[PDB]
């Protein structure tokens, strides 16, 4: 209970918020301050709190909204644009405007940070033993797309289309030929193909 | 003989909720005095929609008990009652004990029935300026 | 000569239950004062449906005994009485001794007959504000 | 029965906002006395459009709560309410705590409801010359 | 219900600006007493056109705020408002702080709103002989 | 009986709940507390109690609803999604979003935990001696589906379709051939088949 005082005025009766499992709470600052973790925050700066249970807002922390995590099954991944320079949960440095994917081998559930952006949930592209596909603008070893080029993927393989990549016409089935059947097919560049021992 | 088709007209596009006959502005003033702005604008609207949906459910349940008859799930409104129950039984878990802390009742039966105005309320409770402010 | 087809209209879609002529709001106030919110919203509605179904069964049984005639199982309502008995004989076992602990009677005969209002109730019992509050 | 199609006529070409029934000139004088010229002309107009949009949203929400029903997102105005919510939830983050510092309320519920005039305001607040200056 | 097509008739051939209801001759006398001839004839006309354009913009903005609704950019005048905003946001930068130094207000909101006559002006300011000289 | 007191106010008259065999009771906390088992619980956190008889709620334990167990016959199994990181009754660690099956060889009856989700009861797929079937996306040794691949099951065998698996066209009957009958059938990949001694 509270005993009153003449020079102390009760402004309002604030209420706590209940954070269950796999959620977080978005709350900006109202003033230059320090949060419950002990970090300086400027006015308007938003952040997240990930404690489970009843969470009581401070006097300078406008609670905005509850953020619920995204469950990563083996057939889905998460496409995320960075909003500024930060370091995410794995501990890699990001740049502004950069896009990437988050899979099950990172976390089984991911709560979207305020420095990130949910662009969409990418379903897996899987190829049967009788299937192949061509990838428009593939990602090289440098993490950047080769614009204009292509890459042919064949066999039993399941993968995600990384940000920038695209299929040319979709999942395509491989040509299978008997001895009564043949294919006429023209080159476009000087090429080599060692199917048998000779080239 | 309340207007039932006009109750069907007031079904929202997500599945939640003058015919209700309740002082709404005094109720908003009461819930503002109890400090509902500390939940965000989204949390405030999510709690007002829950309170209004449970008030309409208690009104219809009092109507059905006077005829004689989280378990609400007549053919003319089975879909609306079903989607309302499916909304309420998901959205109630975010706000445990929100009826004592907003000072409306112990549980949702007590809170919605004392706000519905069909039962008398004791004098030590601050629930007097919601049922008697509309009598002026 | 109670309206019987209007009783057939009030059969619920699962098999449970102003024509009943009973103060329903005072009964809700009595059961709230006896503390029925400590069972969950689901348990509260499951108990109110049991109490209403047994009240309708005791009303119809008093009607049939005045004509002369868990064993309720006329051709025009044999299916409703059958599914009501099949509902009641399954749902009663979850709540043993719920009639003394809510202070309505010893067993379901005593509770539903003293709530039905066809027998006088002794003065030491708190069952006076359910049959005499509607006489104002 | 407010004119609704005339509210649809006043939808702006970007997605923001006498029918509102509010002293607008006294409100401009109040916001000028609180010092809104220190934000630029662009910032002043961007804040007035936010305040007017939230005032119209609180008016329509009071209208919908009297019927019974950042979460505003009827078929005849779903697009306008949707683009208004998409405008407000982007433009509010530029101005945190602009309702206490302009002395209108704690949050947007308090500010827009005390400016809407449907709730009484305490005497220690300077919000008396916006609802009582129009009563002359 | 001001004449709007007659406002469209008064759009100049470059894009700047009795219907305005303001003492223009007393305003010219006030601006001459404040010493506007020290800017050249070209600078004087360029400043009078800016002041008149911002006065018409504040008049139309007060009209639109009473209906409820450097950011001015209805279908019947979107082109005139657009070219007026494109003129003003280029010509304002030549004259910084021309509203205090001519003694009209702090910024363009204060200056054009106190010259528009919809807000009272304090007694220590010399702005009394522009709104009360026309009342004879 | 209760003798009253001036500074002690009776709030309400609470009632116990009756838990028969093969049931449990779901009840959240109202406040940071300790349950009857002696474990700290945060606000909003739900759990279960599995004692048989009359169960009296505490002052901070909102009773929600009764949970009744699911009876596992030999022709049915239980498909369960995890809701968070926990350890179930057998004592294996689960991850969020993970699915699995519970059979009779685990328990003859299973009460669905609050950290789980009843997705459906899976009937057994049994194959006669004259039957075979093809399984789309089978589960390998790693517990994960091979997406795109297939697996042929033949003979007398009864099994459950694990989460992810699917039959291609159903239970199919095997080709049976006399000497007046033959089959024409084409390969799709280089293959080997040693039916007789030669390959």
């Amino acid at each position: 209970t509270y005993i009153p005082r003449k020079e102390v005025e009760v402004v309002e009766i604030i209420q706590a918020t209940i954070i269950r499992q796999n959620q977080a709470l978005r709350l900006r600052a109202r003033k230059e301050c320090w949060d419950r973790d002990g970090k300086e925050r400027v006015t308007g700066e938003e952040w997240l709190v990930t404690t489970v249970g009843a969470y009581l807002p401070a006097v300078f922390e406008e609670v905005l909204d509850l953020v619920d995590a995204v469950i990563l099954t083996e057939k889905t991944a998460l496409h995320l644009r960075a909003r500024r320079n930060f370091r995410d949960f794995r501990g890699v440095s990001r740049r502004t405007g950069e896009e990437w994917l988050v899979t099950v081998q990172d976390t089984e559930a991911h709560v979207p940070d305020v420095h990130e952006e949910v662009l969409g949930v990418v379903p897996i592209t899987t190829l049967g033993p009788h299937n192949y596909c061509v990838i428009l603008d593939p990602v090289g070893p440098d993490g950047k797309n080769q614009l204009g080029q292509k890459r042919v993927v064949k066999g039993e393989k399941s993968f995600f289309l990384q940000p920038g990549e695209q299929l040319e016409q979709g999942i395509q089935d491989v040509y299978v030929l008997s001895e009564q059947q043949g294919l006429l097919l023209r080159a476009l560049q000087p090429l080599e193909e060692g199917e048998d021992e000779e080239k | 003989a309340v207007p039932w088709t006009e109750l069907l007209s007031l079904q929202t596009e997500d599945g939640f909720w003058l015919i209700l006959n309740l002082n709404t502005n005094g109720l908003h003033s009461f819930l503002k005095q109890k400090g509902i702005q500390s939940l965000g604008v989204k949390g405030r609207e999510c709690l007002l929609d829950l309170i209004a949906t449970m008030l309409v459910l208690q009104f219809i349940r009092t109507r059905l008990e006077k005829e004689g008859i989280m378990k609400m799930d007549i053919p003319w409104a089975f879909e609306a009652i079903k989607q309302a129950s499916e909304w309420v039984r998901r959205t109630e878990g975010q706000y445990p004990s929100i009826c004592p802390r907003l000072e409306l009742g112990n549980d949702w039966d007590s809170a919605t029935k004392q706000l519905l105005g069909l039962q008398p309320i004791s004098t030590v409770s601050p629930l007097h300026r919601v049922l008697h402010y509309s009598q002026g």
